[PDB]
C-alpha cells in the first residue's frame, strides 16, 4: 500500500518500509537479504515502485532480485520466473520509452538475455510469449509470429 | 507562343486539396497503448 511488511529472520513480521518516503533502491536489496527475506517480497516492492511512479529504479533493483532465485527459499523458482518475466516485459517496455541518448539495443539485449534464462526453468508462460511477441513489433518482422504467440496465450 | 509565367510558387492554394486530406495518428505502431498484462494491477471485473 504506502507501507508493507519485510520480514525478519528471527522475531520475523516486526519491521516496515513506508514508501511515502524514497528510499534508494539498493540498499533494500541489503535489507532484504541480511533478513533471507523470500523472493514474494522482491515484487511486492517492485510493485510498490512502480505504483510510486517509478519504472527505472523498479526494473533495476529487481537486476539485484534476479541474483536470489532460491537463496533460502525451499522451491519458489516459481517466484523468479515471475521475477524474471517482469524485466523480460519492462525491458521491452522501457525500450519503447527510449530517450535520445541510449540505442533501443540498450535494453533489448538484456531483455531477450535474460529471457533465455526465463526460458531455462519454464516454458510457454502467459507472458514468455508475450515478451516475445511484443519483441516482433519493435523491429517490423515475425508479425504473424508475434500473433501466433499471442494466439498460443488465448489456447 | 504565350510568354507564361513559369508557376513555381502555390497562392491559391493547394488548400481545399489540403485540408480535404485526414491526417493519420502513428504516434505509437500498436495504436498509442502500452500493451501490457502486468500493469493491470487493477480491475473492474471485481465488483462493481
Amino acid at each position: 500500500r504506502g507501507s508493507i511488511e519485510i520480514p525478519l529472520r528471527d522475531t520475523d513480521e516486526v519491521i516496515e518500509l513506508d514508501f511515502d518516503q524514497l528510499p534508494e533502491g539498493d540498499e533494500v536489496i541489503s535489507i532484504l537479504k541480511q533478513e533471507h527475506t523470500q523472493l514474494h517480497i522482491w515484487i511486492a516492492l517492485a510493485l510498490e515502485y512502480y505504483k510510486q511512479g517509478k519504472t527505472e529504479e523498479f526494473v533495476k533493483l529487481l537486476e539485484a532480485a534476479r541474483i536470489d532465485g532460491n537463496l533460502d527459499y525451499r522451491d519458489h523458482e516459481k517466484d523468479q520466473m515471475t521475477c524474471l518475466d517482469t524485466l523480460a516485459a519492462y525491458y521491452v517496455q522501457q525500450a519503447r520509452k527510449e530517450k535520445n541518448k541510449d540505442n533501443k539495443k540498450d535494453l533489448i539485449t538484456q531483455a531477450t538475455l535474460l529471457y533465455t534464462m526465463a526460458d531455462k526453468i519454464i516454458m510457454y508462460d502467459q507472458n514468455h510469449l508475450l515478451g516475445r511477441a511484443c519483441f516482433c513489433l519493435l523491429e517490423g518482422d515475425k508479425m504473424d509470429q508475434a500473433d501466433a504467440q499471442f494466439h498460443f496465450v488465448l489456447n | 507562343t504565350y510568354p507564361f509565367d513559369q508557376n513555381r510558387f502555390v497562392q491559391y492554394k493547394a488548400t481545399s486539396l489540403e485540408k480535404q486530406h485526414k491526417h493519420d495518428l502513428l504516434t505509437e505502431p500498436d495504436l498509442g497503448v502500452t500493451i501490457d498484462l502486468i500493469n493491470p494491477d487493477t480491475y473492474r471485473i471485481d465488483p462493481n
